[PDB]
This record gives C-alpha cells, structure tokens and sequence, in this order.
C-alpha cells in the first residue's frame, strides 16, 4: 500500500526551485490505479519498456515532484536545455525512469514557492511576495564559499570619493566584498568592486565571487545572484548587519500552472533495482 | 559658403579643406557650396594631371600612388564634372558618360608582411617609431607620410614641446640597436590646438622629420582614416610597442603586438568602466577582462584595423588606468576626428 497517489494529489505542491522527493519501498502498488486517480495527460518511460512494469518487482521507487509553468513544459524534454532542466531538476538521462505528466483542479491546489539556497536566506532573502498559482524556478543558478559576503568594508567605502559602494559588517568567519581604490587621470579614490554590474551580465565572470552552475542529478539550484550594488548601505558602519534587499536577488522568474483550470504537475518516476512489487 | 574660392575668412580654415578621399575604396569628392554637401567626382576627361592636383591640394605635396575608376558605392546620385584650384574646376551633372567614379590614392600604405602579446617579426609593423629623448625611449608614434609622424600631445608638453629633443628610430625591433645617429632628427613639433592636460583630450600631436625616411620592406606607412570608414561595433584591430610587459614594469627591449578588439563608448561611458570620460575624440580598445592591453612606453602607439585588405591608423594609444586590468580598456586618440587637422598641417608647409 504505497499510497503514490495520495502523495501525487496532495494540493500542496513545490515549484520547479524547491522539488520534493519520496521514496516508495517495502510496500506495493498498481500502476493502472496509480493514473486513474490523477488526471494523467502523458505517461512515457526512456530507456525502461512500461510494459514491464505491470509484473516487477524493484528494490525501491523514487518520486520528484513538481509544478510546471504554462511556458516552459517542453523545457522538461529530456536533452533539453533551458531553464527548468538547468537550473532547477535535471532528468537523468542513464537510469531507468517514467516521466508522468498530470493535473490537478487549480480550486485547490496551492504552490509552495520556496528558496532552497542557504546563502541566500543568510543574507536577507525572505519569501515570494506572489499570487496564487504563480510558479517560481530559477533561470540562473550561483554558488558561493562559506566566506561570502556581498558587502564592502566599513573601513574601504569610507574612504571613497567615486563610486562608493554599499558597506556593513559581515558574519564572522566570512569575508568583505573585493574592493581597491584606483586613479583615473585626475579622479583618485575612484573605487573598483567586483560582479559589476551584477552576476548575470558581469563584464568579467573571473572577478566575482559568485560562479554560475548547472544543477546536476538529485540536487536543488545554489541559489540566486545577489546584486552587491543593493546589499549593505550607503555610508554604512559596524552597527549594520550586511542585509541585501529583495530587488537584490537576481536570476528568476515565474509563471502560472493554470491550463483548462487545472495545475499543470511533473513527476519523474526513478526505478531502482526487491520487494516494491505491481501486483496489478 | 564654404568652398567657393572666397577666402573671407581669418584663418582659411574652411578653404583649406574642400577635397577629400571617401571610404575604404579612397573614393575622390569635393564640397560644393551651392548644395552645402560633398560629391563624388567622375571620369570623364579625368586623368592623373588632375588626381595629382588632387593629392598636393590634400597635404600630400608631392606623392602620388595610382588613380582609377570604380562603379559606385557611395549611394550617390549627383556627381561632379571637370570643366584655379582643382575644386574649383568641377561642376554638378547627373550622369557622366564613363559612369565610372574617381578612386584617388595618393600614397602607398597599409601593407605588411604591449600586456598579453608575442614579439613582432620583421616587417609585421613597418609604420613603428620609437620616439627617444636624451636617447631613452618615451613614446612611440606611426609613418604617415615619409616626413610625418603622428604621436600623443601628453608626450610633448613642456618642456619637451622644443623639436631639438626628439629623435625617431624606424625599422628597428630592438631597442639595444637604436643607436646613438641611426635615427632621424625632428624638425618641428605640433600639438592640437585645444588639448586638454587635464582630461587629456584631442590628445594627438605630429612630428616632421627633416630627413625623410627612406621606405624598403621594413619601413611603411599606415592609412589614414577616411571617412565612411564603417567599420564594425566590435572590429577586430591591432596594437604594438615598447611598453612595459607588466604593471610598473620597465620598458621593452623587442617591438610587441597583441591583438584587441573595439569597445563601444556607449559601454565605456557606463559607471563601471569610464563614468562619462570618454568623448567623441576617444576610442575604447582592448578587453573587460584586462589580460591583454598597452601599458606605459607605448604612449603614441598606433591603433591599426584592417579593412579591405588595408592597415588602417584608428588611434593612437593615450590614457588608461591600471595595465591590463578588468572593466578598464585603454583609450586611444580618435584620429578619424583629427584626420582633417592633419591635413591641415600636412598642407600648411
Ligand atoms: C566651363 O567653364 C567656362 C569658363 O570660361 C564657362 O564659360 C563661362 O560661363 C560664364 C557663366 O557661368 C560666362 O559668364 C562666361 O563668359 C563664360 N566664359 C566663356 C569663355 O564663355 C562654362 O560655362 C563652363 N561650363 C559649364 C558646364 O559650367
Ligand atoms: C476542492 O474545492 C472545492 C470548492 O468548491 C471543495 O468543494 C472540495 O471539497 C475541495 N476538495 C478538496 C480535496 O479539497
Ligand atoms: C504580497 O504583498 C502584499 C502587499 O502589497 C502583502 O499584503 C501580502 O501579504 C504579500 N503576500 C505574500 C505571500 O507575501
Ligand atoms: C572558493 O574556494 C575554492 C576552494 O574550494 C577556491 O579555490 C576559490 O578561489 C574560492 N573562491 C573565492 C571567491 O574565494
């Protein structure tokens, strides 16, 4: 008694950024059931015969669910290369597995939009200020060092003339925003900061401390990048922790899942290897 | 009233410049004041008696390569006719029997055989001078003419505005071989008249040699810029000299080049590269990224794209901040903007 579907139509349901995964095992289920109780629109599986489902038996199940925005469901073809398959749920492309695209009755079903990305949450990002249905994933993904900070020093912006950047104090055990004092003809403390003039554009990738990454097999997006020209204040000081504002996280998007009045729901069936038997 | 042959004017600096060379194909026009607007010249009963006339009346005295006919490119529909000063010998049809257009060249140039680059070879950069003060390096500048150099006003201020401590080194890759007479002596300095020393602009001055040099396979001339020269956003272009091959480096005893390429000055004007230092008589060249850039010693030093087939001079390397570094190109004189200017000196002698 696996109960897949009872999880599959639970109306709280994760955008693309947060995916949710469980695990199905020592328990048993049927596949003809399984799609009569979803709204299924398409039900295929790349490199595993469905047929032989029906019969199997498999050490274990693995399911990662998520909404899908109106205006990226081909983005979920496998190859493909986008944004939802890049930068928030890669499908695996080696392991034997069923794609099951299906709905739910948008009167009910509610999105979870929720940042995943720890460095982000540390630094002031807060929640999604969005309206129902919206589906939020990512378009660029950054990581970062458990150094980072997106502030400049107290000390260094103090001492600027041009181009002064935002400045407060940051957790111990990180480091300042890179920051230097040039000269350009008559101009002398013109200052010079990195991921200028943010992460996505930057004109040199090499001096920001924030580096673009693909999400692999099994692992959420890093997070979004942070415009260090927002975070911290201006003329700022070691009274300030270093908070950025929400129009300084850059890299995403949204969309709505409301087709026919109903939510639009990806979830990728992993067959692994058991007890987890069809008896169907 | 512009070019009618009135010379009601204090300095003649309208009559001075009535015939100029269009494009990458040096296509002949001339001013005319009647329709305020310049006219290819056709050619029919052309000959290079006139093109001659032509170059000597452009600052180019007595130099003369090679006069021909071309179908037009220009998009022009009013041409010229040859019927005083050469300008003055043409008048306005619509068709001319020939329906060919003059192409005018009245120089050779613009054939061949720094942070980032590899030594040069021999003849790679034939319009090359090391300029030498006190027989040390301190700019470089670029063969125009056999008795012309064109070079940064920066180098030349006072009290280095005197001729008499200048001399140009030519065809030489190595600064361990510029030896004590083996250059040419300057003549005559001039700097542009409204150069700014603090923002550093129309920063462009040519020297005149009193012993003209002698052209073979390793010395050359570079083009000058016509206009219409077009050339793309992001053209791909050359840079070379003695400078320091890091920053606070010394100077270079080999000729380097690396190749840059152009930068908008819509992105060089942003706040995070030059906040609106950059006017219409700068260029930006070179990367974001740093890495690859001129460096101090090569001030003077050419800025050279090749366009059908030719070198031709776009800058000449001026200011900049740091050496090699992210979010900070060199800046170049614009010699496009100065090309009139030159002419106006070439000819005034
Ligand atoms: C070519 O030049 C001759 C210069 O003599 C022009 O002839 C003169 O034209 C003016 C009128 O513009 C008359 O006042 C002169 O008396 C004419 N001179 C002679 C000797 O006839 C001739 O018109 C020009 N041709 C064209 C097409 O402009
Ligand atoms: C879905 O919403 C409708 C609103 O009319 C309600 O009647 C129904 O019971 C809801 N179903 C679930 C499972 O919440
Ligand atoms: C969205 O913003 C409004 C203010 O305009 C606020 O009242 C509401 O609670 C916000 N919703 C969320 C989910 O934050
Ligand atoms: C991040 O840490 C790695 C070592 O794991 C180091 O090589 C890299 O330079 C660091 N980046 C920054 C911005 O500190």
């Amino acid at each position: 008694d696996c109960d897949i579907d009872k999880w599959l139509n639970n109306f709280n349901v994760p955008s693309p950024l947060n995916w949710e995964r469980k695990i199905f095992s020592n328990c048993n289920f049927n596949l003809s059931t399984l799609l009569r109780l979803v709204h299924t629109d398409s039900f295929s599986c790349n490199n595993f015969d469905e047929s032989k489902i029906y019969g199997s038996c498999f050490k274990s199940i693995v399911l990662d669910k998520f909404a899908i925005p109106n205006s990226r469901r081909s983005d979920l073809q496998l190859g493909s290369s986008g944004f939802l398959q890049s930068s928030n749920y890669k499908i695996d492309t080696t392991s034997s597995s069923c794609q099951l695209y299906y709905s739910l009755p948008a009167i009910n079903v509610t999105i979870n939009n929720y940042n995943p990305s720890s460095w982000n949450r540390r630094y002031g990002f807060n929640n999604f200020n969005l309206s129902s249905h919206s589906v939020v994933y990512s378009r660029y993904c950054f990581s970062v060092n458990n150094t980072f900070c997106p502030c400049a020093k107290p000390s260094f912006a103090s001492s600027c003339k041009s181009h002064k950047p935002p400045s407060a104090s940051c957790p111990i055990g990180t480091n300042y925003r890179s920051c230097e004092s040039t000269t350009v003809l008559d101009h002398t403390d013109w200052c010079r900061c990195s991921c200028l003039p943010d992460p996505i554009t930057a004109y040199d990738p090499r001096s920001c401390s924030q580096k673009k990454s693909l999400v692999g097999v099994g692992e959420h997006c890093a997070g979004f990048g942070v415009d260090e020209e927002k975070c911290g204040v201006l003329d700022g000081s070691y009274n300030v922790s270093c908070l950025c504002s929400t129009d300084a996280f850059l890299g995403w998007s949204y969309d709505t899942c409301v087709s026919n009045n109903r939510c639009n729901i990806f979830s990728n069936f992993i067959l692994n290897g058991g007890t987890t038997c069809s008896n169907d | 009233n512009w070019c009618d042959g009135v010379s009601h004017c204090p300095g003649g600096e309208d009559e001075n410049r009535c015939v100029r060379l269009y494009g990458p194909n040096f296509i002949l026009q001339v001013y005319s004041s009647q329709r305020k607007s310049w006219h290819p010249v056709c050619q029919d009963d052309w000959n290079e008696n006139y093109g001659r006339a032509a170059c000597r009346d452009m600052g180019y005295k007595n130099n003369f390569y090679s006069s021909q006919g071309i179908v037009d490119d220009s998009g022009s529909t009013s041409f010229m006719k040859l019927n005083v000063d050469i300008y003055k010998k043409l008048y306005h049809s619509d068709a001319c029997s020939s329906k060919a257009v003059v192409s005018l060249r009245c120089i050779a140039c613009g054939v061949n055989l720094i942070v980032g680059g590899e030594s040069a070879l021999p003849g790679a950069w034939p319009w090359q001078v090391s300029l030498h003060v006190q027989n040390v390096h301190v700019c470089g500048g670029s063969i125009i003419t056999p008795e012309w150099i064109v070079t940064a006003a920066h180098c030349v201020e006072k009290p280095l505005n005197n001729p008499w401590h200048w001399t140009a080194f030519a065809g030489i890759l190595r600064q361990s071989f510029m030896f004590y007479g083996a250059g040419y002596q300057v003549e005559k300095v001039i700097s542009h008249p409204n150069y700014d020393s603090k923002t550093k602009n129309n920063d462009i001055a040519l020297m005149k040699l009193q012993k003209p040099l002698t052209f073979n396979d390793l010395v050359k001339p570079v083009c000058l810029p016509n206009p219409g020269m077009m050339l793309q956003p992001e053209q791909l272009c050359w840079i070379s000299g003695w400078g320091a091959t890091e920053e606070k480096g010394k100077t270079s005893e080999v000729l380097n080049a690396a190749k840059v390429l152009l930068i908008e000055t819509q992105r060089c004007n942003s706040r995070y590269v030059y906040d609106n230092l950059i006017t219409p008589a700068m260029i930006c060249a070179g990367f974001l990224q740093g890495n690859v850039d001129s460096c101090q010693g090569d001030a003077g030093g050419p800025l050279v794209c090749s366009k059908n087939n030719i070198w031709w001079l776009i800058g000449d390397t001026s200011w900049g901040s740091g050496c090699a570094k992210a979010y900070r190109p060199g800046v170049y004189g614009n010699v496009m903007v100065f090309t009139d200017w030159i002419y106006r000196q070439m000819r005034a002698d």
